[PDB]
């Protein structure tokens, strides 16, 4: 039960979610692709992506942090903060 | 702690109100006391009676269980509005509408049980028949007296 | 009783001739030996009280209060020795001398054959308690309590003195043994009404009564730990002992003079228990709990049935042990966080698991968990007051909800929840503190096995 | 907008310190350094010796006292044989059969 | 309303939070996933109908009756995540989150049970105490007159220094002890 | 592997 | 149109349905900024003492000390006996005492009258 | 004789021996939960022999073994009543507790306070078998308050969480309000009958017994979560899953029902007490089953299930059928403990997920859990010749054919339909359909502890009604003659509930979004009863506890 999360695992799962998203092409998506400026998404799309992260990992990101996560690396770093990875 | 951070009497002049609002560590516009009817609250700030359940949970609190900060002037009934106790939080249904639905439901169920007790349902049978003078010696009848004959007949 | 008074007095040369590092050990040892000696008072009989001399006697009412009194001194010496460490040695010996003198006054207050010797020792117990509270109370702010002590002296002990001198002139004696056989009925008259108030109001304030309890959440707060232990454990019970002696002379006028004060207690335990639900101060919460439990003893003495006296003396012994342990738990947190605020240090079961076990056990005895003698006393008082009036069970049972409610709240606030972050001086439990909690609780639990020795003279 | 460069720098520095703390919460292969310290004994210690104790208690201290163990007398039917007496209970009346 | 950094909510933040709460309460209303995904694109269309509204007073009013719409259509018991506040597993392990300073109160016979751990904890505490006065004198020259305006703290500026007010954030207990 | 240290108060006393 | 939410004493109005939350004026900016400033200053004054290694004890909170001193000490010296205080101390002070007095006196007079008339079933009542 | 009383006391002393073991400890344990589970298994085996030699002859007795106190006419002795109720409840309680502890060795394995958990659970078992075997009111009050306090300590197990402490204090509050009535009954029997012993109460047989039976009905209201004092049993799902499985489904919450079944010779000669029990039980079994229709936490739904079954137990006491009510207790223990165990197996498999709206697709993922959940739901609803058929249907077969409050019967039938509704609601949202849980599947159940622990209660939930109802003697006359529309009542109403809730469940796949109705808002916010009274009654206390009590009177005027 309760498997350990790794930055490889969190990275691969966040990118696995974003590669199943029909406004992000899977060939331009990188680990530092900014949502508004580099992938060209809306703040509505950004809220849908953070809600997809909540659907993915089974917890909630609050809105004061959901309004600032603007790359997949910030998502991986935030889940690393809230899950204590690489003990 | 010393005296000039302790509570005092009711603020009458506005400069005493400003000295208290500096003492209680809040804005002078928000600082209102309890009204000086003589009930002994003193110059304590009348906070607007919000339960601590209502607060921001994701906010970085000094006291996370209380949802309270350091130096913040607490509510007067802060022991009462903890999350183990009295809540004032918003509800999906209105307060009076809840009271009306609960009172109508409870009183109507009481009235329907009174109606069903007024009119009881049963079986199309006679009474249950027991031998030996309605079981007189079994039900605690004395052995010296003899009751009336309780005789049942075939049908 | 002179095999107990003389060792208690020999604790004075024992405490003044002891070496400076040895004065706690010697007084604790010899007071524990006196408390072991104190079990010879259990030579009680089903008809006769144990009558030692012209001056001292012991029925089954005075005997458990004597054993609790002689047991309370080593516990007070353990509880009060930490916060007197930086004290002067001579002032420390003065503290121990005032404790010994208070025990000396109490153990011949409870055995007083004659009632004016009871009065002298009864009002003699106030002076070492006063000096202990005001010389070692760590802060003294008594602007309203001076006028209340004046009210205690006016409405209390002085009419008792004039009334006892009047009985001395009328009956010719104040021996309780003689007054068992020379008691006249006290009929309905205004002279006998002021006679009843004079005989009762001193002990009404000593219990305390609701409305007259204004001193007790002050004197418990402004005191050291030994003072609060002896106030909760013994010094309230002088009022109940004195009522159970003096209501022999107050028949049958008590049968219609009890009706105001019974109301003052039956509603009063509804209020003070509710007051414990809104206490910021933990020590004040335990004080109002003591008022809420002594209200039942007031009712049980005033209704004067056998079941009520049995329940009242069992409740007195049980509440003495329980509330003394509650004040000791309150001090075992106050010596760490240096404030009595109950919302300051929370979540202490995360830090002190065995001490939270002691908090749980003292709370369960506080809310009268059966078969503890708290519940036996509570229950017998409730049965007798049901025989008094069948409606009072409501005012009993509602109290028995709120008595549960603040008992676990005191457990939930102090021990459960999230720990306070900015408090980092929470040390582990010293073996002294756990020994103090166990020497409270384990006698209280063993008395559930054999409760017949704490059910008074008419068991 | 996201974070400032100050906030991203602070989160990166705090994240490096946090991962160092969490990695340094690990254990050594010697840790914990501990100080230097019959198939059915359950049914003997927990059952059989308590059955001995409780049988001694009930046989020589409880039933030797009056009315401590009171038992409902056994249910007597027509046709039974009494062991204390030797008396055979007679049967019931013959049945007015219904079927 | 009540936030650590900003003193208010911007209108953009209010729109995003109302959209998120509307979708969450909608998913509570609309349990099945394809059904919620259909109504989720319908609600995304309803939110993108007036995405390009320039008038901030008209957008304020539209947001206000959108809050009335959300309050009229809310679920009574919405899906709260278990470790989210209001959840069933929320703050469950807080009774297991012992603060770190309690390790200082251990007896040396059990401190010797984990020698490498406390031998490293000594230099952790050493790091903290030689970082403290440097980060205090960092904060005293950057804070404006009257105290700091916002609750956010500056980072470590020099190389070798540590960020100010860092020990309880770094050495906080794990969420699953 | 990856055994984690459990911070707890002193159970010695 | 829609049912408007009714606030109550125990059901407060939400932050979203309050109109004054949607104030955009600069005086609300000043009030919110001063509240954020006082809160940030008190937060900083707290966590400089909280994160201090040289302190090992209790960060004393004068708002908490002030709250307890208000709940205990400030009750008598700011009392003024007037119509409101005397009537409310006579309602909840000697009201329910008189109530339970007459209730229990009535029931005990009834029970005594039934006992001295041989009416009350006191058959197996030998514990009392 | 010498076998019966000896093994009777050996069972209780054997249950107390691991408490002495955990209190006399120095080492770290060689699997103390296995030791307690082995002890309770052997205590089950020990208590089987007095039950079998009761089924042989009907042998009941009293063990008044230790004289404790004599208050002048009241000889309080340590007195154990071994009758039909103890002989059927003790093996069922020990069997259920043995399955709960083999469950807990899997479920509570991550808890570092596992020895404290098994200690507290054994303390609960000891206090409960003190309750159900007590011969006087005082020892029964000991067990009564004991299961109340162990309920407190096992609700507030995660004592850092605010909601767990809140629910535990709530449960203590409602139970002490029931204790008002229990102490009222003790007071009445001591004054008017000079006894707390059951034998002198039953032999004197008072006629003016309305007031002690009102006290006992208030006690069962506080204890069995009847209407007015009910919401602590849904609040008490904040504790761990084996706590809610053992205590608050099957063992503790039947003790108010057991208190009223224990006093059946007083209720059978008081029609007013029967009518009040019938009305209160029908009100509770309506209300809690109606609240169960619109909930989404699975522990809440199964707690409303067990409180509706307790209301049905109160109904069948109220028709003067106490032995059918106690057969329903012994029956209900098996499948309701198994339903909580299977729900918690889903919860632990789905990483602490309890909300049914994020479940589904577990028919083939958790096959044994799905099998046992379907068997538990069908035993709950009254599938023919499962265990829940052998009591509950008979309850309806005596609720129709008796001189009954008609509206109580109609609400009993509406409750019988609602049981089928929420049972197939659980099977719909949790087992059927397509998955709704998050993406990292850690679904697993292949531990012999979990599988054997659900397996033995599965054997119970299949065979135990047949075995017990063919091993218990008649104490009433079973009413077996009724018309065919009246014999087929409970089955048809249950199948109508299944059909109505399947139509409700197949209206959820439709692509429509309706505004919430007032019935949905009423039943989802729990009849508005925990929303108002949990705010209003504390408020009117605590302001009155501060303004007038502390500040006005007892600091200024007096
Ligand atoms: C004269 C000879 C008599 C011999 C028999 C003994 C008679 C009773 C004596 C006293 C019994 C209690 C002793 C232990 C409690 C106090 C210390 C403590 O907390 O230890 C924890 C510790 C175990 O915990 P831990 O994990 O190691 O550390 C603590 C944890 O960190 C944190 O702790 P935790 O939270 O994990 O666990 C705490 C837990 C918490 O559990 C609870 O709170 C649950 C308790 C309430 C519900 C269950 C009980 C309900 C009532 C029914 C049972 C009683 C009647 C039964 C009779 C039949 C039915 C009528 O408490 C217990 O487990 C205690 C078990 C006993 C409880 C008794 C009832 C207390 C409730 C309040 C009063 C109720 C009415 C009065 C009862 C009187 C009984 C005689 O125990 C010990 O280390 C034992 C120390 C030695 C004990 C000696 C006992 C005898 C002392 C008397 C000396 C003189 C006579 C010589 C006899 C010597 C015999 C060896
Ligand atoms: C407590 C509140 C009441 C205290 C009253 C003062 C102490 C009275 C002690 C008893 C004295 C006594 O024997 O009273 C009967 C005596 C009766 O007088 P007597 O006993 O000398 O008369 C001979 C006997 N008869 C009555 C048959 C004629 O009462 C008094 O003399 C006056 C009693 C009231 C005292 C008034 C002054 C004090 C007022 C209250 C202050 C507080
Ligand atoms: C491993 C432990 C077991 C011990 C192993 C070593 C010894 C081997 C076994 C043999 C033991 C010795 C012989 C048997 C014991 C002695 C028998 C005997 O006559 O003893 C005298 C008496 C019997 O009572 P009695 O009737 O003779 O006298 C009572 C005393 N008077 C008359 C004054 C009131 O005492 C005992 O037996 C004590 C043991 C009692 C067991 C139960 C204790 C429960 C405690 C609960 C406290 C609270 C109660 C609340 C509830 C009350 C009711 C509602
Ligand atoms: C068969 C006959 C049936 C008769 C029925 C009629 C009689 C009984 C009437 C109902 C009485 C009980 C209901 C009222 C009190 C309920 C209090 C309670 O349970 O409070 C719970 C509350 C927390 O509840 P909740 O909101 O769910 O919390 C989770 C999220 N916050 O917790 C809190 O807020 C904490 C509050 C702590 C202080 C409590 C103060 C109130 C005390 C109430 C005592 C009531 C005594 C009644 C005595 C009756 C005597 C006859
Ligand atoms: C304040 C602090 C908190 C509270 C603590 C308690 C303080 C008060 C203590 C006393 C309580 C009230 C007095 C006791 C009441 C007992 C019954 C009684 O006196 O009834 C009122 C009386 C009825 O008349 P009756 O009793 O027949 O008088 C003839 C007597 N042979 O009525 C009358 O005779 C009319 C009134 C006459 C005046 C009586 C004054 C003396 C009593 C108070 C002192
Ligand atoms: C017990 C006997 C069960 C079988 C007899 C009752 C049959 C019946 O009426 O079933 C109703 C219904 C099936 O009909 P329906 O769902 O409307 O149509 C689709 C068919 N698969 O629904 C069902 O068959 C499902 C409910 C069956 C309840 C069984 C437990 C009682």
């Amino acid at each position: 039960d309760a498997p350990p999360l790794t930055l490889e695992g969190i990275k691969d799962r966040v990118l696995y979610v974003l590669k199943l998203y029909d406004k992000i092409d899977p060939e331009k998506l990188s680990v530092n692709s900014h949502f508004m400026k580099d992938l060209g998404l809306d703040s509505l799309d950004q809220v849908e992506i953070i809600m997809a992260m909540e659907d993915e990992f089974g917890f909630e990101i609050p809105d004061i942090d959901a309004e600032k996560l603007m790359c997949p690396q910030e998502i991986v770093d935030y889940i690393a903060d809230k899950k204590d990875v690489y003990e | 702690i010393t005296k000039d951070m302790l509570p005092g009497p009711y603020p009458k002049t506005p400069e005493e109100r400003a000295a208290a609002a500096k003492k209680y560590n809040m804005r002078v516009e928000d600082y209102e006391p309890y009204p000086d009817d003589g009930m002994g609250y003193g110059d304590y700030p009348k906070l607007p009676d919000r339960s601590q359940q209502e607060r921001d949970p994701w906010y970085d609190w000094d006291h996370p269980d209380l949802r309270l900060n350091w130096g913040e002037p607490m509510h007067w009934d802060l022991d009462m509005y903890i999350r183990n106790r009295v809540d004032t939080s918003p509800t999906p249904v209105n307060w009076n509408l809840m009271c009306k639905h609960l009172f109508g439901f409870v009183a109507f169920m009481l009235f329907m049980f009174w109606v069903g007790e007024t009119y009881p349902t049963y079986q199309p049978v006679g009474p249950k028949q027991y031998p030996y003078n309605n079981l007189y010696l079994e039900r605690g009848g004395d052995p010296n007296k003899e009751p009336e004959p309780v005789v049942h007949y075939e049908i | 009783m002179l095999k107990y008074i003389i060792p208690t007095m020999m604790l004075m040369p024992l405490t003044w001739l002891s070496k400076n590092s040895m004065i706690w050990i010697n007084t604790t040892l010899h007071s524990l030996l006196i408390s072991l000696t104190s079990l010879l008072l259990l030579n009680q009989f089903g008809d006769n009280s144990l009558n030692f001399s012209l001056t001292f006697f012991s029925d089954s009412l005075s005997t458990p209060l004597l054993i609790l009194t002689m047991w309370l001194l080593p516990l007070m010496l353990m509880a009060s020795q930490h916060h007197l460490s930086k004290e002067n040695l001579a002032r420390k010996k003065l503290f121990i001398s005032m404790l010994i003198l208070l025990q000396l006054f109490l153990i011949m207050t409870f055995t007083a054959t004659e009632l004016i010797f009871f009065y002298i020792m009864f009002e003699a117990t106030l002076v070492p308690t006063l000096i202990i509270i005001t010389r070692w109370g760590n802060q003294t702010e008594r602007l309203n309590a001076g006028l209340y002590f004046l009210f205690y002296t006016l409405a209390g002990s002085l009419p008792l003195l004039v009334a006892l001198i009047y009985i001395q002139n009328t009956m010719g004696s104040l021996n309780f043994l003689i007054l068992q056989y020379w008691v006249q009925p006290m009929p309905n008259s205004w002279s006998n009404t002021f006679m009843w108030l004079a005989c009762m109001m001193a002990f009404m304030v000593k219990m305390p009564l609701y409305g007259l309890h204004l001193w007790l959440p002050k004197a418990h707060v402004e005191a050291p730990i030994a003072g609060s232990m002896v106030l909760a454990a013994i010094l309230l019970k002088l009022g109940g002992y004195g009522m159970m002696r003096i209501t022999l002379l107050l028949n049958p006028i008590t049968d219609f003079m009890a009706y105001p004060f019974i109301m003052l207690s039956l509603w009063g335990m509804i209020m003070t228990s509710s007051i414990c639900l809104r206490q910021t101060d933990l020590k004040s919460l335990i004080a109002y709990s003591s008022v809420s439990h002594m209200a039942l003893v007031i009712v049980a003495i005033l209704i004067q049935t056998p079941w009520s006296y049995m329940g009242a003396t069992a409740l007195m012994i049980a509440h003495g042990l329980t509330s003394s342990m509650l004040f000791c738990l309150a001090n075992s947190n106050y010596e760490r966080v240096h404030s009595r605020t109950m919302i300051l240090a929370r979540g202490l079961q995360t830090l002190l698991p065995l001490m939270a076990a002691w908090w749980l056990l003292a709370s369960l005895t506080n809310l009268a968990l059966p078969p503890s003698i708290n519940l036996i006393g509570e229950l017998f008082v409730v049965m007798s007051t049901f025989s008094w009036s069948n409606i009072t069970i409501i005012l009993m049972g509602l109290n028995m909800v709120i008595t549960a409610l603040y008992s676990l709240y005191m457990l939930i606030t102090t021990q459960r929840g999230k720990h306070t972050h900015h408090i980092n001086n929470i040390l582990p439990s010293f073996t002294r503190e756990n020994a103090l909690m166990s020497l409270h609780m384990l006698p209280l639990l063993l008395l559930s096995l054999n409760p017949k020795i704490i059910l008074g003279p008419l068991y | 907008s996201g974070y400032t460069p100050d906030e991203k720098l602070r989160l990166q520095q705090l994240r490096e310190l946090r991962r160092r703390w969490l990695k340094d919460q690990e254990l050594s292969p010697r840790e914990p350094v501990l100080p230097p310290r019959r198939h059915s004994i359950f049914a003997f210690t927990h059952v059989l010796i308590p059955v001995w104790i409780i049988h001694y208690y009930l046989k020589y201290h409880v039933t030797t006292k009056p009315y401590t163990i009171v038992e409902k007398k056994p249910r007597i039917f027509p046709g039974d044989t009494i062991l204390e007496t030797g008396e055979v209970i007679p049967p019931m009346k013959e049945f007015p059969d219904q079927h | 309303a009540f936030l650590p950094s900003a003193a208010y909510l911007t209108h953009q933040q209010k729109v995003l939070q109302l959209y998120k709460r509307a979708l969450r309460h909608l998913e509570s209303r609309c349990v099945h996933r394809d059904k919620y995904r259909y109504f989720a694109c319908l609600l995304r269309a309803r939110f993108d109908e007036h995405k390009n509204e320039k008038d901030m007073v008209k957008a304020t009013q539209l947001l206000r009756e959108a809050e009335k719409e959300f309050w009229h259509g809310q679920h009574p018991q919405p899906y709260i995540f278990p470790e989210s506040p209001g959840g069933t597993s929320y703050e469950r392990y807080e009774c297991y989150k012992v603060p770190e300073w309690c390790l200082d109160d251990w007896h040396p016979s059990e401190k010797a049970m984990y020698p490498d751990y406390f031998a490293k904890r000594e230099q952790w505490k050493k790091l903290r105490r030689e970082s403290w006065e440097r980060e205090v004198k960092q904060l005293q020259e950057e804070t404006p007159v009257g105290g700091p305006r916002t609750e956010a703290l500056p980072p470590a500026r020099k190389q070798g220094d540590l960020p100010p007010l860092w020990w309880h954030i770094v050495t906080r207990p794990r969420e699953r002890p | 592997g990856k055994r984690l240290f459990i911070i707890k108060p002193s159970g010695f006393y | 149109s829609f049912p408007k939410y009714e606030p109550s004493r125990l059901a407060s109005l939400p932050t979203t349905l309050d109109p004054a939350e949607y104030d955009i004026s600069s005086e609300t900016r000043k009030a919110q900024a001063e509240r954020l400033a006082i809160r940030s200053r008190l937060k900083r004054e707290y966590q400089l003492q909280y994160n201090d290694p040289s302190r090992r004890g209790v960060v004393e909170d004068p708002a908490l000390i002030r709250w307890t001193c208000a709940r205990s000490a400030n009750v008598y010296p700011n009392f003024r006996p007037n119509t409101k205080t005397s009537l409310l101390g006579a309602l909840f002070g000697i009201g329910p005492l008189i109530f339970w007095y007459y209730v229990f006196k009535t029931d005990r007079d009834r029970k005594e009258k039934l006992i001295q008339e041989g009416k009350l079933d006191r058959t197996f009542n030998i514990s009392y | 004789m010498n076998l019966f009383s000896s093994l009777t006391l050996v069972t209780l002393i054997l249950l107390t021996m691991p408490i002495a073991a955990i209190n006399f400890n120095t080492h770290k344990f060689t699997n103390y939960p296995l030791y307690v589970k082995t002890t309770i298994s052997c205590a089950f085996i020990t208590s089987m022999i007095p039950t079998m030699m009761f089924i042989h002859t009907g042998q009941e007795m009293i063990i008044s073994n230790w004289h404790w106190l004599t208050i002048q006419t009241l000889k309080l002795s340590l007195s154990f009543k071994m009758d039909f109720f103890s002989m059927m409840f003790v093996p069922v309680a020990l069997f259920v507790t043995w399955s709960i502890m083999e469950f807990s060795m899997w479920y509570m394995h991550s808890d570092p306070n596992i020895n404290q958990f098994f200690k507290y659970l054994l303390l609960f078992l000891i206090t409960m078998l003190i309750l159900v075997t007590a011969n006087n009111l005082f020892q029964l009050f000991i067990g009564w308050e004991g299961v109340g306090i162990m309920s407190f300590l096992l609700i507030g197990w995660w004592y850092g969480r605010t909601d767990a402490n809140t629910a535990a204090l709530q449960a203590i509050l409602y139970n002490r309000i029931g204790d008002i009535g229990f102490i009222l009954a003790m007071a009445w029997f001591l004054i008017n009958l000079n006894t707390w012993d059951l034998q002198q109460i039953f032999m004197l047989n008072p006629n003016d017994s309305n007031l002690p039976l009102m006290g006992l009905i208030l006690a069962a209201t506080g204890k069995s979560a009847q209407f007015g004092l009910h919401p602590w049993l849904p609040s008490a799902m904040e504790g761990p899953t084996p706590v809610s499985a053992l205590l608050h489904s099957s063992t503790m919450v039947v003790a108010g029902i057991f208190l009223l079944i224990r006093f059946y010779p007083l209720t059978e000669n008081n029609k007013f007490g029967q009518s009040i029990m019938l009305c209160l039980g029908a009100m509770t079994t309506l209300f809690t089953a109606m609240c169960a229709l619109t909930q989404n936490d699975i522990k809440k739904i199964i707690a409303f299930s067990t409180s509706s079954q307790l209301g049905l137990m109160m109904v069948t006491i109220g028709i003067n059928q106490p032995h059918l009510a106690f057969l329903h207790i012994c029956t209900h223990a098996f499948f309701k403990a198994m339903l909580f165990m299977c729900s918690g197996s889903i919860i632990h498999s789905l990483n602490d997920e309890q909300d049914i709206r994020k479940m589904g697709g577990l028919f083939k993922a958790m096959p044994f859990t799905t099998t046992a959940l379907i068997i538990g739901s069908l035993a709950l609803t009254g599938m023919p010749f499962l265990t829940g058929f052998y009591s509950k249907d008979l309850i309806i077969e005596s609720a129709n054919t008796s001189y009954t409050n008609a509206w109580a019967l109609l609400m009993t039938l509406v409750a019988t339909s609602f049981t089928a509704i929420y049972s197939t609601r659980i099977i719909f949202f949790a087992l059927l359909g397509q998955p709704r849980f998050p993406t990292l599947i850690n679904i697993n159940e292949n531990n012999p502890f979990l599988i054997n622990s659900i397996k033995r209660l599965l054997i119970g939930s299949l065979f135990a009604g047949f075995i017990i109802s063919n091993n218990i003697p008649p104490m009433t006359i079973p009413q077996m003659t009724m018309p065919h529309y009246l014999k087929m009542t409970a089955l048809t109403v249950t199948i109508l509930g299944f059909i109505l809730a399947l139509e409700i469940s197949n209206t959820t796949h439709y692509l429509k979004f309706n505004y919430p109705s007032n019935t949905f808002k009423f039943s989802n916010l729990l009849g508005y009863y925990p929303t108002i009274m949990h705010r209003l009654t504390p408020y009117m206390n605590l302001t009155m506890s501060q303004k007038s009590a502390s500040s006005l009177l007892d600091l200024i005027w007096l």
